[PDB]
């Protein structure tokens, strides 16, 4: 509900559309299990989409730690000091790519 | 009415007949779908790893 | 004792989250947190604002003097930051004065100087630099960064941009990042003054207009605790201003401020900045 | 609070134990061993269900009719009661008939 | 007990996180919290429709206030703003009334002018030249 | 010892010499490998020389010398995914870590 959840007003970071559009996404941190099914499609993401996505927007830093993890992770850190961590456990390549585009598109 | 009862007799029987043969052909072609080796091997793909 | 492992591990993670909530760790800098490479991230900082930088000049702009002093203190157990900061501050003040007198020619030099000192002050520059990844790439002593060090770092970034790709691109950078902080803010929330009635009298004397008459137009509930006085300020048989207030003196002061906004062109309905 | 505080000690599983590494051997002793022995002759357990499968009532009937001559007295009485209850349940109770 | 529930605390906390701002044992006891959070979610679901209805009535009240401030009425203002093909809605009209009242006075003058044009047109019945503001713009 | 196979540019002449000494006529691409001894000798010589061995799964796929030539002209290369991603001309905002 809305009385149990805190609310805010619509705003921007530093008037993001006035002079120029600044990509508000600093970073992204996948942790990818080399041997593990849970990061399986995520591995294929590292095989196929992450290079093209990185060349699509040079203002974003992408780290793949490739540690022996059990749940793979994307960490979208932003210009205003906000960090949003999401799990890419057992999700397909195209839908992970849409999630990454969601992370890049937002503030 | 633009037509009498005698004028309208049989004037759209052809289209009704073809519509019924179409829905009949749709009804009589209910039969289980094909199976592929590629789907079985694609589920075999669940333990792809890196090297 | 229920057998299993997943529920216990989930409860361990929730206990970790609640322990971090009840007693947060001190804020460590981004450099000694994982997933940090300085060169790729300063390149992404250059490409993020959509221009090009000379990477050595930007790297020398992001390194301070107290950092060098502390590193030479710690070696017993690099270029400075001053010249790029000086060039950036000088060109920033000059460009801000140019922009503020270009679109607002009726404003006096004192108000333009105070507007520039507001846009180059610690609050505006620290608010801009904390949302442009200047603080994370800043090599400073204590985290959180003191405002003077971060201000010098931001103006050194401006100076490095000047030396890299020209005064036109740097003027555009200042236009899109320092001007945009005065949108939605009134003149006297930036240029604070005391007793604007005498300054209005001086301004009208400079315009060779007779001294204004304070004149009570409207009012409501004068003998109550919640009055509503409009006072109009009149010059040559006609008003130059009208302002509301709770008392007569406060309404007179507010109408004087409205008069200063109207004669200097800083009304609420002025022409917006052309980006 | 119905959950443990500390994580349990790690369950070490030897996947290459003597039982695990050679599980399933000789299960095709009939089709490629000249049929001298049946695979149901290689499973170890109670003598009334070596190579046989049934529900609870058939299991109880077979257990009685094979080993009830040497069961314990109260175990015999409890199994007779279980047989009687299962007869009354399977033949007189249910949804489909 | 071969396999009993080990993941029960988190279901309780998944329910209880929406009851933390309640009064009395609705915020602690699980039964009361289940019933009251169920009721709260259904109330939110119907209160979306209630929000739309109440905000339309608030817009109508504000436009009626501004219209009677300009001497008009709400039915006259709306019915003779739609006849000028001025297809504004109640939210924009309310916002113009609250913040920008010279535009709303111009809209009220337009509505009253169209009202007098239609009122004179419906009085002198027959073939007559239409009013200047009473013309319609046909779209084909 | 590795799977790293780069097909030699003059492998044509080596294969000609090997089919010459293990047997013979023109149109050598269509010589049948139906005899087991000839296939064994040819593939053993090729595996001893080139260091690349025909797998058991592809041993029945080849029945002509043309299939042998087509098998030995494909580069099979082996490295970790660290050595493949980092050598794939990464953009300067991609940093790849391997804690193994």
């Amino acid at each position: 509900t809305a009385r149990g959840t805190p609310s805010r007003f619509l705003a921007s970071v530093l008037h993001n559309g006035l002079g120029r559009y600044v990509q508000q996404l600093q970073r992204l941190s996948f942790s990818v299990s080399r041997d593990g099914a849970s990061s399986r499609g995520a591995r294929e993401f590292v095989e196929r989409e992450v290079i093209d996505f990185a060349r699509r927007n040079p203002g974003v830093v992408i780290y793949v730690n490739s540690r022996p993890c059990c749940v793979p992770r994307v960490v979208a850190e932003y210009l205003n000091g906000a960090v949003r961590e999401e799990s890419i456990h057992c999700k397909s390549v195209e839908e992970i790519s849409t999630l990454v585009q969601k992370l890049a598109d937002q503030s | 009415p633009y037509m009498t009862r005698e004028q309208e007799r049989g004037h759209a029987a052809v289209r009704r007949r073809e519509a019924f043969e179409a829905i009949k052909a749709a009804a009589t072609s209910k039969f289980p779908p094909h199976r592929f080796i590629a789907d079985q091997l694609d589920h075999l793909n669940v333990t792809k790893k890196w090297s | 004792v229920k057998k299993g492992f997943r529920a216990a591990f989930r409860f361990q993670k929730e206990l970790e989250r609640q322990r971090l909530l009840r007693c947060p760790p001190p804020p460590v800098r981004r450099s000694e947190k994982p997933n940090w490479d300085y060169h790729a991230e300063i390149q992404a900082f250059g490409h993020r604002l959509q221009e090009n930088f000379s990477l050595d000049l930007l790297k020398t702009a992001f390194v301070n003097s107290c950092y060098i002093k502390s590193e030479e203190a710690k070696r017993q157990q690099l270029k400075s930051n001053q010249e790029l900061s000086e060039q950036g501050t000088s060109f920033s003040q000059t460009c801000l004065t140019q922009f503020l007198e270009d679109e607002y020619p009726d404003m006096p030099t004192e108000g333009i100087k105070n507007l520039v000192d507001f846009l180059t002050g610690e609050e505006v520059v620290c608010h801009v630099a904390r949302n442009l990844a200047v603080e994370q790439l800043t090599l400073s002593e204590e985290f959180p960064v003191p405002p003077a060090v971060l201000q010098q770092t931001f103006f050194a970034v401006i100076g490095a941009l000047l030396q890299s790709s020209g005064p036109e691109r740097t003027a555009l950078f200042i236009r899109d990042f320092l001007i945009t902080q005065m949108t939605g803010k009134e003149l006297f929330e930036m240029w604070k003054i005391i007793n604007p009635m005498g300054l209005l009298v001086e301004e009208l004397k400079k315009r060779n207009v007779s001294a204004p008459e304070s004149r009570l137009t409207r009012q409501s509930g004068g003998t109550t605790a919640l009055p509503l006085y409009f006072v109009g300020l009149y010059c040559d048989k006609k008003l130059i201003a009208e302002g509301p207030g709770e008392t007569v003196l406060v309404a007179e002061e507010e109408a004087a401020r409205v008069a200063l906004r109207k004669l200097y062109g800083f009304t609420e309905n002025r022409r917006p900045w052309n980006y | 609070i119905g959950i443990r505080l500390t994580l349990p000690p790690p369950k070490v599983v030897d996947r290459w134990n003597e039982k695990r590494a050679m599980f399933g051997v000789y299960d095709n002793i009939g089709i490629l061993g000249n049929f001298e022995k049946h695979p149901k002759e290689l499973i170890r357990g109670p003598i009334w269900l070596r190579g046989w499968k049934g529900n609870e009532l058939q299991r109880c009937i077979r257990k009685r009719k094979m080993v009830g001559s040497r069961m314990f007295a109260d175990d015999l009485h409890n199994l007779n009661k279980r047989i009687r209850y299962l007869y009354k349940h399977f033949n007189r109770h249910g949804k489909f008939r | 007990l071969r396999n009993r529930v080990t993941d029960r605390y988190f279901r309780i906390q998944e329910v209880l996180k929406h009851a933390r701002h309640f009064r009395g044992r609705k915020n602690r006891c699980y039964r009361l919290a289940v019933r009251t959070v169920i009721r709260a979610f259904v109330k939110c679901t119907k209160a979306r429709y209630l929000k739309k209805k109440n905000m339309r009535t608030l817009w109508i009240n504000r436009i009626t206030a501004a219209s009677q401030e300009h001497g008009l009425k709400y039915p006259a203002l709306i019915g003779n703003l739609v006849k000028c093909q001025v297809e504004l809605n109640r939210k924009v009209l309310a916002d113009l009334a609250i913040y920008e009242p010279k535009t709303f006075k111009s809209l009220a003058a337009l509505a009253s002018r169209r009202r007098h044009e239609g009122f004179a047109a419906a009085l002198g019945d027959g073939k007559e030249p239409e009013g200047i503001f009473s013309r319609v713009v046909q779209y084909h | 010892r590795s799977r790293a196979y780069t097909p030699p540019e003059d492998l044509q002449s080596r294969l000609e010499s090997y089919v010459k000494e293990v047997f013979l006529p023109s149109n050598w691409q269509d010589i049948s490998l139906e005899d087991s001894r000839l296939k064994f000798n040819l593939l053993a010589h090729l595996a001893d020389d080139l260091g690349h061995v025909v797998p058991n799964s592809r041993l029945h796929q080849m029945c002509r010398v043309r299939d042998v030539l087509d098998f030995y002209n494909v580069p099979i290369q082996d490295r970790s995914k660290f050595d493949e991603l980092s050598a794939s001309n990464l953009p300067p905002n991609l940093k790849i870590t391997w804690s193994y």
